[PDB]
């Protein structure tokens, strides 16, 4: 039952600071070295920092050296990562990772074993904004045989995430809510498309529900067919 | 101290 | 300064297939190599440590070998739980990971269904025009979507998003969003996306004219 739970993730503007925490349970936190690993969107996994069991030794990756500080509080079973002078490239999912621990610890060089589920840190000068939901209207251009496509464009929201729900009763061959894309404005955007029977386009009602909790926005939009 | 050496007790 | 390279980048396989993925190091790391498994939305899990030793609870179908610069991870019989991404990690000089290797579900080539959506009038009233091109249920994932405005190939004004592989039909779905200003949208009349895929004998073009809808 070795369990590592990250906390403190969220939005932080560039040049500012944020501290992450990691709650350790199921093992002796005081007896284990700990790691921080991050995965920048698109880029692969990269090691951030390591701290010794007693806090006496700390090493960092060159990309975060001089801006990031790793700490621990063995009396509270908590690991810390103080991030300062944050840049957009520091936007990533940060994982709390335990160093390799064995009872017959006769090893020379040590890696990592148990990871936490991770927390997301979004570094941007953008402000919290609810999305604008626009209809992707069905038409002959979005119909192929007995299957038609329609959807909703969820545009210009920050931060992540949003939840797009389609109404029950919308006969659906498949719902594809695409991963978000970061636009040049620093705002996110996604589409949620659904395949429906072409027979029901002139009768069935199709409504998408977009809920953006950070802005407390819950918007429903009906997608109506066009003559095209 | 080698950063890859044993970081545990 | 130890780089880890993995081949292949994407591996297509089926249930029961013997799967082998290779990891190379820029220098000799002896056996100080580890293999991790990460399924989407879930945290990485350590499968193999010291190049070849299996971790506790890891199924015996997983196997690892190598010493020095070249390493391999082998799954003798591929199970449904084994479809994920695998990373190798060296722990000799700091900790660096490979770019990852995704094990996807092999299936027959499936051509994409191409749909195009014109901008809504509500979005045009906000001063921006987004045209969306949908590629639905296709395989393999490699697909080329090109935007043409008045038969002029567009660069820099589109962004694409692809879904993960759906367990139902082992297919992918892709969207391409062309974003223009209302001033530029009304300058031109013809809008089209061209899709090039292995399941298509010729590039498929769906188009629409501003004002027809």
């Amino acid at each position: 039952q070795v369990q590592l739970v990250e906390s403190g993730g969220g939005v932080v503007q560039p040049g500012r600071s944020l501290r992450l925490s990691c709650a350790a349970s199921g093992f002796t936190f005081s007896n284990s070295g700990m790691h921080w690993v991050r995965q920048v969107p698109g880029k692969g996994l990269e090691w951030v920092a390591i701290i010794w069991y007693d806090g006496s030794n700390k090493y960092y990756a060159d990309s975060v050296k001089g801006r990031f500080s790793v700490s621990r509080d063995n009396s509270e079973n908590t690991l810390y990562l103080q991030m300062s002078n944050l840049r957009a490239e520091d936007t990533a999912v940060y994982y709390c990772v335990r160093a390799y621990f064995d009872s017959e610890n006769l090893y020379d060089y040590y890696g990592m074993d148990v990871w936490g589920q991770g927390t997301t840190v979004t570094v941007s000068s953008a402000s919290t904004k609810g999305p604008s939901v626009f209809p992707l209207a069905p038409s002959s251009k979005s119909t192929s045989g007995g299957t038609a496509a329609l959807g909703c464009l969820v545009k210009d929201y920050f931060p992540e995430p949003v939840t797009v729900s389609w109404n029950s009763g919308a006969l659906t061959s498949g719902v594809h809510t695409f991963p978000a894309v970061l636009q040049s404005s620093g705002l996110y955007s996604l589409s949620s498309v659904v395949t429906v029977p072409s027979s029901s386009l002139g009768t069935q009602t199709y409504i998408c529900n977009v809920n953006h909790k950070p802005s407390n926005t819950k918007v429903d939009k009906k997608v109506e067919p066009k003559s095209c | 101290v080698d950063p890859n050496a044993n970081p545990n007790v | 300064d130890i780089q880890m390279t993995q081949s292949p980048s994407t591996l297509s396989a089926s249930v029961g297939d013997r799967v082998t993925i290779t990891c190379r190091a820029s220098q000799s790391i002896s056996r100080w190599l580890a293999w991790f498994q990460k399924k989407p939305g879930k945290a990485p899990k350590l499968l193999i440590y010291t190049a070849s030793n299996l971790e506790s609870g890891v199924p015996s179908r997983f196997s690892g070998s190598g010493s020095g610069t070249e390493f391999t991870l082998t799954i003798s019989s591929l199970q449904p739980d084994d479809f994920a991404t695998y990373y190798c990690q060296q722990y000799y000089n700091y900790w660096t990971f490979g770019q990852g290797t995704k094990v996807e579900v092999k299936r027959t080539v499936a051509a994409p269904s191409v749909f195009i959506f014109p901008p809504s009038d509500e979005q045009l009233k906000s001063g921006t025009a987004s045209v969306v091109c949908l590629l639905n249920n296709f395989y393999p994932r490699e697909a080329k979507v090109q935007w043409k405005v008045d038969n002029a190939l567009q660069s820099g004004n589109s962004q694409e998003s692809v879904t993960e592989q759906d367990s139902k039909d082992s297919t992918y779905s892709l969207s391409s969003t062309l974003t223009l200003s209302k001033a530029d949208y009304e300058k031109h009349k013809v809008y089209a996306c061209e899709v090039t895929h292995q399941g298509l004998s010729s590039p498929v073009t769906k188009s629409f004219n501003r004002g027809e809808c």
